C-alpha cells in the first residue's frame, strides 16, 4: 500500500470510468 | 475477469471516487457492477496489487485529457455559424420501449392515442411516462377523463411485469412513422419577417386583417415585430424624441437591462448634464428584476410605436 | 336455459366480445360469451385497479390490450370446459 | 478433515472469537460446526499445531482486507445516482420453503390464501411466519376468524414433522406466479409532482375533484404538494410576509430543524436585530423533540398556503 493508491484516487473519475468500460468489454 | 477488477478498483478508491466514476458510466455498467460489488468477500493482496498495476497501465495509455464533448462543441457551432445553426446541428446529432418512445412524441397525438384504452391504463401509462409530457397530455384531455385519471393515479398500487410487457408490446404496435416526428421551420416569427419585409401599404393591409382574425395572436406579433434591441439601427432625432416623450426612470431602468452600445446611444443622444446624472444614478442604485426592465422596455416600445404611427418617428 | 336463438340474442348488451369455438368431433361452432363489466374488471385487477371507482358505460371497442385480456382469459376457460 | 481443523481453531481461539467468527457464518455452517464441536474429545499437540500453521498460511493470503460490500455498495450508489436509483438497484440486486416464500408476499394476497384453511392451520401458518407480516394479515381478516386464530395461537402445542412437511408441500402447491410479486413505479406523490405541472385553471379544478371525492387523500395531498424545504426558492418579499405572518418561536423552531441554507434565506429576510435576537436564542435554547418542529413547520406551511391563497404569496 504506496502512494500508488493515492496517485490512483487522485485520478480523473471520467479515466476510471473508461477504464472500467474498457475492462468490461474485453470480459 | 474486468468486471471484478473494475469492482476491486471501485472499493479501494473510496465511497466518493466510486460514486464519482458511477456518475460517468451507464445504466447496465452500473447495475452490473453494484451486482458484482454485492458478492464480493475478500480481495487477496495479490489480486489488489495486480489490479493497481494493471488499473495504472490502462491510465498511461490514457491520460487522454477528457473533455466536455457535448458543452465543446455546442460553444464552437454557436461562435461558428450563430444559435440558430449550432441548435439545429445538436438536434440533428442527438436524433427503445413503447413508453420511452411515446415520452419522445407531441402531446396531443399521445393523448388522442392513450384516450382510446381503458382509464386505468392510462394511468399507468401516464405515470410510468415523463412527468412533463404526462402533464401536457392530462391538460389535453376532457373534464370526466381528467378526473378519473387523477383519481386512479392517487390510488395505484403497482402493476404485474406480464402486464406491463403486454402493454408496452400494444404500445410498440400501435405506433406509426413516428421517424422525425414534427420539424421545426417558422411560424409566427417568419410571419413577421415577412410583414417587416412587404411595403407601408401592404403593413397598413396587415394591421387591418390581424386586427380583424383572433385579435391576440395579432397584438404578439405587434409585440413581437420590432424589438427593443433593435433601437440602435434608429436615427437620432427620433431617440431624442423618445427621450422627450419618456420618463427618466423608465428609460434609465431600460437602459440598465440594454446593451452598452445602447445605453451609449441613448447618452449620446442625451444631454451632457442629463446623462451624467443618468449615469449616476445608475452607479448608485441597485440591481433591478427582470420583470421589471422588461415592463419599462414594454413601455418604451409603445411609446415608440405612437411616435412612429404619428410619423414623428421612422423606424 | 334452453331458447330460440333470436331471445338468446337480444338479450346481449352492445357491443359484447363474442369468440366462436369448435366442439370437436362435433359439428357446429360454440360461442363465449363475456359481459364487458367482466372484462372492464379484469383490466382493472390486472393494472393495479382496487375497484373502488364504479365503471362507466362507454360503449366502444375493445382495445388490442383488452383483447389480449379476453384472449388470456379465453385460454384458461377453453382448458377448463375441455377438463 | 476442514471441519475437524475449523473446530480446533474455533475451540483455541476462546469463545469469544468463535462466537464472533459465527455471527459471519451461515446457518448451515454454524450447526455442522457446532455438531462437529459436541463430538471433540482430544486434540493433541501436533494436531493443534498443524491446525495453527494451516490458519496462518491460509491467513498469509487473505489478508483480504474485507470490506462491508453492502454498506460500501449502497453509499456509492447513493452518492453516484441519488437515493432513488441505489434504492432500486439494491432492490435489484437482492431480488425456499412455502412459509418462508409467504413471508416475501402481499399482506393481503397471503390472508385471502390462508383464509381457505382450517383455522387452526391458519394460526400454525402464521406461528411460522414473520410476526410482522402475520400482524398485517390477521388484521384484514374477519372479526370471527382474527378471534378465533388468536384463542388457538394462545393454546399452540406443536405440530408433527410430518403434518408440518405435508402443510409445506400444500403452500408449495398453492403458490402462483409469484415472480417479481409487486412494483414500486409511483401514486399519490406522482400524481402531486403531475398536478404541479398542470395550468393554475387546472389546479383549481385539481383542488375542486380531490374535495369532491374523499376528502382524506384530498388532505393528504394537500400537504404532499409543496413542502417546508420548498420554501428557499421562493421570492424574498414572500419570506417577509411570512415572517410577518408567522410567530418568532414558531420560526425559530422551524429554522432549528432546517436546513442552514433556508435558515440563513429567512435570516437575511428578517431584520439584522431580529436575526441577532434569533440566534442568540437558538443557541442559548435547547433540542427540540422532531414532533414539536414538525408542528411548527406544518403550521408555517398552512400559513404559506393562506398567504398564497389570497394572492399575497407566489409559490
Amino acid at each position: 500500500m504506496s502512494q500508488r493508491i493515492r496517485e490512483m484516487s487522485d485520478n480523473d473519475p471520467r479515466v476510471v470510468a473508461l477504464v472500467i468500460r474498457q475492462w468490461m468489454s474485453n470480459d | 475477469s474486468g468486471t471484478d477488477k473494475s469492482v476491486i478498483l471501485l472499493m479501494t478508491i473510496g465511497e466518493d471516487r466510486a460514486a464519482e466514476v458511477f456518475k460517468h458510466l451507464s445504466t447496465r455498467e452500473v447495475q452490473a457492477l453494484s451486482t458484482a460489488m454485492a458478492n464480493v468477500r475478500q480481495i487477496s493482496n495479490k489480486q489488489l496489487t495486480d489490479v493497481l498495476s494493471e488499473f495504472e497501465q490502462e491510465a498511461e495509455q490514457f491520460a487522454a485529457l477528457n473533455i466536455n464533448a457535448n458543452e465543446y462543441l455546442r460553444s464552437v457551432l454557436v461562435k461558428a455559424l450563430g444559435e440558430e445553426r449550432a441548435s439545429s446541428l445538436l438536434e440533428d446529432i442527438l436524433e427503445t420501449s413503447g413508453i420511452e418512445t411515446l415520452n419522445f412524441m407531441e402531446p396531443q397525438s399521445a393523448a388522442d392515442l392513450i384516450r382510446d384504452e381503458h382509464p386505468q391504463i392510462i394511468a399507468t401509462i401516464l405515470v410510468h411516462l415523463k412527468r412533463s409530457q404526462a402533464a401536457d397530455i392530462l391538460a389535453l384531455f376532457d373534464e370526466r377523463l381528467r378526473h378519473d385519471v387523477m383519481l386512479r393515479i392517487a390510488t395505484f398500487g403497482g402493476v404485474q411485469p406480464a402486464a406491463l410487457a403486454e402493454l408496452t408490446e400494444v404500445l410498440n404496435g400501435l405506433l406509426d412513422g413516428q421517424n422525425l416526428k414534427r420539424s421545426k421551420m417558422g411560424g409566427v416569427r417568419t410571419a413577421a419577417e415577412i410583414i417587416n419585409l412587404m411595403k407601408t401599404q401592404q403593413e397598413e393591409a396587415v394591421i387591418t386583417a390581424v386586427r380583424e382574425f383572433d385579435g391576440e395572436l395579432a397584438q404578439k406579433i405587434i409585440d413581437e415585430m420590432f424589438l427593443f434591441e433593435n433601437l440602435v439601427d434608429v436615427d437620432d432625432r427620433s431617440i431624442q424624441r423618445l427621450l422627450q416623450e419618456v420618463d427618466s426612470e423608465s428609460l434609465l431602468i431600460a437602459l440598465k437591462g440594454a446593451e452598452p452600445p445602447l445605453r451609449e446611444k441613448f447618452l449620446r443622444n442625451m444631454s451632457q448634464r442629463a446623462a451624467d446624472i443618468l449615469r449616476d444614478d445608475l452607479a448608485n442604485r441597485g440591481p433591478v428584476r427582470l420583470s421589471q426592465v422588461e415592463n419599462e422596455q414594454k413601455a418604451i416600445l409603445l411609446i415608440v410605436r405612437r411616435l412612429a404611427e404619428t410619423g414623428e418617428m421612422v423606424i | 336455459r334452453i331458447q330460440p336463438y333470436h331471445e338468446f340474442a337480444r338479450n346481449l348488451p352492445v357491443p359484447t366480445n363474442l369468440n366462436l369455438i369448435h366442439l370437436k368431433p362435433l359439428r357446429g361452432t360454440g360461442l363465449v360469451v363475456f359481459s364487458p363489466s367482466l372484462v372492464f374488471i379484469a383490466v382493472d385487477n390486472l393494472f393495479g385497479g382496487d375497484g373502488r371507482f364504479p365503471t362507466k358505460v362507454e360503449g366502444r371497442e375493445f382495445t388490442h390490450t383488452e383483447q389480449r385480456v379476453i384472449n388470456r382469459m379465453l385460454k384458461l376457460a377453453l382448458e377448463g370446459y375441455s377438463d
